[PDB]
């Protein structure tokens, strides 16, 4: 429990990759987290939306 | 008549497999340490689940009855074991206050611990496992069934030891799986200031 | 180089230009043995109508 | 009903097909064509419900009975059940990676090397470092001050009729 300093770096910027990825499974208020589920779903006009 | 279902009612809530990682999940479950109804017969019912139970030794307990009006006037799903098979139908039958039309449906194919959970269309876990009162411990359920009847319940009965009727709940868990893909251990997230 | 410096004359070094990239050759569909087939054999090859 | 009329007054069998739609999960469907398995190639699979682009390989990983799919600590798809025939495979995303010009000062020369970042160097004189696969230069076993440096500890340089040596 010496090295906490270390295990911080590396744990911080694990966290931080974490958070960015699993920041691909959100709508942010669209219809289907997936790109090409849209593209077949919706039509071109509102895929664009 | 009531008991304390210390730790029971963990069910594999999906289809993946994940190793040694501890997920967490939001789903209806039943409650830590609840109450369950210590029963030796009438209806119940089906608020948003069930986890029928039974401490069994010589197959008293048969089978199910499920619907909303429980008698003709709706389709009411039937599930028996007549010592053959179990007949499902899901025929609206006229049903009879003390048992032991169009069919949309229909299928033909103490020591004793079989662990059950219904919910909607139909799914079904259960888990089958040997004892010798309802004994502390942990036991996963696997998904053994599903059914796309679309019928609508609100109520339920038992034909014909003794069981157990506890009642799911909406409350997110902590599902620890182990190396081989199966669930070891759980931890309620809302149980107690320790739990959160 | 030349283009991603927008100059004529690069120093000696190591620059970063483009990203490469495998395309995906050939699409695939699975989907369990069909079976469970619906009795249309009884519905027109009928003994009696 | 006369064996000798013609065709206007001889018997026909009618069949009237009415496909009900209610607001339920449509059980009647009709069969889905199921392509050969190929593997080791990035492929665009679309296994029963999921779909996505990799490069399946066979796998050693014991799933349970009813199990499907798996994933990793980051919840991505990783292994995948084959309907047909029950072999759990790998699911690897094909290569991709940056590309770096290594060049003398145009000064000097026109001649330059290209490192492929973090690839086998078979999916492309053509040397495999530990940082990647180094195209365009020959493989010295002497040792020099860091010129241009690449990683790993790998440098190279323009030296002697000369080229490139790294
Ligand atoms: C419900 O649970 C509490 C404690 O959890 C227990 O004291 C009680 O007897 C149980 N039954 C009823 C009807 O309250
Ligand atoms: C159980 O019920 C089904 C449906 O009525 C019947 O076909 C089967 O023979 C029964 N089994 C026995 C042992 O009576
Ligand atoms: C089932 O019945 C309840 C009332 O008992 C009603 O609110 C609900 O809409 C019904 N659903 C279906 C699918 O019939
Ligand atoms: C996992 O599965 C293997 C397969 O036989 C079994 O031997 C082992 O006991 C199981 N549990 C663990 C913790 O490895
Ligand atoms: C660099 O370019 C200049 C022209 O501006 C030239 O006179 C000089 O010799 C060049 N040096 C080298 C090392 O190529
Ligand atoms: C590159 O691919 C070949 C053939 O697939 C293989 O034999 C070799 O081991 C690979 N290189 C590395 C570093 O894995």
């Amino acid at each position: 429990s010496a090295l906490g300093k270390l295990q911080d770096v590396v744990n911080q910027n694990a966290q931080a990759l974490n958070t960015l990825v699993k920041q691909l499974s959100s709508n942010f208020g669209a219809i289907s987290s997936v790109l090409n589920d849209i593209l077949s779903r919706l039509d071109p006009p509102e895929a664009e939306v | 008549a009531y008991t304390n279902s210390f730790t029971r009612g963990v069910y594999y809530p999906d289809k993946v497999f994940r190793s040694s990682v501890l997920h967490s999940t939001q789903d209806l479950f039943l409650p830590f340490f609840s109450n369950v109804t210590w029963f030796h017969n009438p209806v119940l019912p089906f608020n948003d689940g069930v986890y029928f139970a039974s401490t069994e030794k010589s197959n008293i307990i048969r089978g199910w009855i499920f619907g909303t009006t429980l008698d003709s006037k709706t389709q009411s799903l039937l599930i028996v074991n007549n010592a053959t098979n179990v007949v499902i139908k899901v025929c609206e039958f006229q049903f009879c206050n003390d048992p032991f039309n169009n069919c949309t449906f229909e299928y033909v194919s103490f020591k004793n611990l079989r662990e059950f959970v219904f919910k909607n269309y139909f799914k079904i876990y259960s888990k089958h496992t040997p004892i010798n009162d309802l004994p502390q411990g942990f036991s996963a359920l696997e998904p053994l069934v599903d059914l796309p009847i679309g019928i609508n319940i609100t109520r339920f009965q038992t034909l014909l030891a003794a069981y157990y009727v506890g009642y799911l709940q909406p409350r997110t868990f902590l599902l620890k799986y182990n190396e081989n893909g199966t669930i070891t251990d759980a931890v309620d997230c809302a149980l107690d200031p320790l739990s959160e | 180089t030349k283009c991603t410096l927008k100059s004529f004359t690069v120093e000696k070094g190591i620059y970063q230009t483009s990203n490469f990239r495998v395309q995906p050759t050939e699409s695939i569909v699975r989907f369990p043995n069909i079976t469970n087939l619906c009795p249309f054999g009884e519905v027109f090859n009928a003994t009696r109508f | 009903f006369q064996p000798t009329n013609g065709v206007g007054y001889q018997p026909y069998r009618v069949v009237v097909l009415s496909f009900e739609l209610l607001h339920a999960p449509a059980t009647v469907c009709g069969p889905k064509k199921s392509t050969n398995l190929v593997k080791n190639k990035c492929v665009n699979f679309n296994f029963n419900g999921l779909t996505g682009t990799g490069v399946l390989t066979e796998s050693n990983k014991k799933f349970l009975p009813f199990q499907q799919f798996g994933r990793d600590i980051a919840d991505t798809t990783d292994a995948v059940r084959d309907p047909q025939t029950l072999e759990i495979l790998d699911i690897t995303p094909c290569s991709f990676g940056g590309v770096s010009v290594i060049t003398p000062g145009t000064n000097t020369s026109n001649q330059v090397a290209v490192l492929y970042q973090d690839v086998n160097c078979t999916e492309v004189n053509v040397f495999q470092t530990r940082a990647g696969c180094l195209i365009g230069a020959e493989h010295v076993n002497n040792s020099y001050e860091c010129d241009i440096p690449i990683g790993a500890g790998i440098c190279a340089s323009y030296q002697t009729s000369q080229s490139i040596i790294a």
